[PDB]
């Protein structure tokens, strides 16, 4: 009937007059960073990254001369947090690669849209992955701080808004002990385009039909130490967002206060992470909220949000911007 | 959550009235034991939600079988209530410390019958989980 | 099998009717939540033995609590068997993965009321837990 | 009733497949700073300070 999916014969849709054509537009690719800026060390566990985080100090007492007070005991849990695999292989057949010579330029540019589509997942599954729902991903910044109920929902700064139509902004401190990816021991990160080699296939009906393969694997998981490192700027209602930082939530406060909710950014390193739609948004009530004291002529536009805080503002594509409000 | 697929039963299982889970462990040894692995642990994920006429609770339980024919319970929750059971919930059942060739899911299910609600079940090691923790709790 | 003198709960308690535990366990936190310590785990030992007028099981289970006053199980066993419980039977429960303060051991004691049997229940790392496996079973 | 505490065998709760946990997370600790700011003279009195 319906017969997919190696990659035949519109390769021809691949080239020009001649070899594979490197000027190939790459329309679908978002760039979102945070694969960029998330640091990555191996978890400990067999599977997990056990994380024992203190619980309760010991309270002391004043005491009376001669008069022996009771000793402490300083209470400790621990929470640990797993991984997900995330692969594909990519098999093309071995005739249809080496003709009209394009057998490292046709796998390049499969390649280069491999890259692109895993960065892709990684990305979104980072910020929504639920374990929870997905089963097999590993469970990524929400819905850490879901609820405002949760002992660190004070970390997440409610926007004031409502209806399904909200975003929400991110501020994270990377570091390898308050926030960073994990990938397992020792199946190494971040993302290995291991190149099987050209090898046998075997056709539906069993004639050889031999062919090439590409692995990519890529499989990360993500402790957060302590949320006291994250903060969530969540429910904020995009279509209230007006530039005069006037109807709906004002986003140059709602972030300087996400920047006081971290306990001093001292290490590693903190980053923003919004919608391309706050991006613009935040540029624009900024350049509003400076009109109103000192903005000059050339710089009516305004600088393009670069670090906030001084804390880098990183844009991500990857990030649900109609998100169901959390309360 | 790293997951064997083949250790995964009930997959997205609407369990509406109490019954059993859909698919059937099976080890390939009498007794496998694997609470003595201290690592490996049931999970029942949720999704979408406990929706029931109510209020209705789901208590999860593990069982052991000789054969692939009469299970016996081995693990048990306890009446896990709905609205416990929205989207995204993991509901860990320790692996029972003696376990048997054949072990299966059931979900009884407290009257009345859910209308809706589906749930993963599968043995992994170990699971996600990440409780929020307090802070001061002073401030703020 | 190491034991902490805190950690033990009903020493010897001659458990007669379905009651509870004599001394419940007060961890100093909100949450010990000691199941994702993958080692604590609960083990109620038998003597003698669970005589009763029969047929009688005694569901062991563990229950949380906010406060030292209402609990709710967390884990159980399920029906246990009397003549499974000879002086020397350790039904061994993995500790719930999500703990409170104040957890205790209850005795669910199906009909008719146990005569004979103490239960002792503490928290250990862990088990001796050693059953013997077959060894051809050809020779011989 | 309620059995504690000096020290319960919960060294488990502080350990990996191992040792002691080093890079523990310090949740509660809170970043007040009067200690550091604060100055610190000997008392003039026997156990107290008398001022004229």
């Amino acid at each position: 009937s319906t017969t997919n999916p190696t990659l035949a014969d519109v390769a021809a849709r691949m080239t020009p007059d001649g070899k594979i054509d490197p000027q190939i537009v790459e329309m679908l690719n978002e760039t979102n960073e945070i694969l960029d800026d998330m640091t990555v060390i191996e978890a400990n566990g067999f599977t997990e990254h056990k994380t024992t985080v203190r619980s309760g100090l010991p309270t002391g007492t004043w005491r009376k001369l001669n008069y022996g007070v009771q000793p402490e005991k300083s209470r400790t849990v621990q929470v640990k947090d797993s991984m997900g695999m995330l692969e594909t292989y990519a098999e093309v057949d071995k005739a249809l690669a080496d003709l009209n010579g394009n057998s490292a330029a046709w796998r390049l540019s499969e390649d280069r849209a491999f890259i692109e589509g895993m960065n892709q997942t990684q990305a979104t599954t980072l910020f929504y992955g639920d374990s929870s729902i997905d089963a097999e991903k590993f469970m990524g910044l929400t819905p850490r701080f879901n609820s405002l109920s949760a002992e660190n929902g004070q970390n997440i700064i409610d926007a004031g808004g409502t209806g399904s139509d909200n975003a929400s902004i991110w501020l994270t401190v990377w570091g390898p002990n308050t926030l960073h990816t994990i990938y397992p021991k020792g199946s190494q990160a971040g993302l290995q385009s291991r190149d099987l080699g050209e090898d046998t296939l075997i056709d539906a009906a069993g004639g050889r039909y031999q062919g090439y393969r590409t692995h990519y694997k890529w499989d990360i998981g993500l402790t957060l130490r302590d949320w006291r490192y994250v903060v969530r700027i969540a429910n904020v209602d995009v279509s209230e967002l007006t530039k005069n930082a006037s109807a709906g939530a004002d986003l140059i406060d709602l972030m300087t206060q996400a920047v006081e909710l971290i306990p001093n950014v001292g290490m590693g390193r903190p980053a923003f992470y919004m919608p391309r739609k706050i991006r613009s948004f935040l540029r624009r009530q900024i350049t509003n909220k400076v009109a109103a004291s000192t903005l000059t002529m050339e710089e009516i536009a305004g600088k393009k949000v670069v670090a906030f805080d001084g804390i880098p503002c990183r844009r991500t594509d990857a990030l649900l911007l109609t998100e169901a409000r959390v309360v | 959550m790293i997951i064997d697929k083949l250790l995964q039963v009930s997959d997205g299982q609407a369990v509406t009235a109490s019954a059993a889970s859909t698919d059937v462990i099976d080890f390939g040894q009498a007794n496998p034991n694997t609470g003595m692995d201290d690592r490996s642990k049931m999970v029942i994920t949720v999704d979408e939600s406990a929706d029931a006429a109510g209020a209705a609770t789901v208590t999860f339980s593990v069982q052991d079988s000789a054969d692939n024919a009469t299970f016996a319970d081995v693990a048990a929750t306890g009446a896990i209530g709905k609205a416990n059971l929205a989207a995204g919930k993991q509901v860990v059942i320790p692996m029972p410390t003696k376990l048997r060739r054949y072990c299966r899911v059931y979900y009884t299910v407290a009257t009345g019958p859910l209308t809706a609600g589906k749930f993963s079940a599968q043995v992994v090691t170990g699971i996600q989980q990440n409780v929020a923790y307090p802070d001061s709790p002073r401030i703020a």
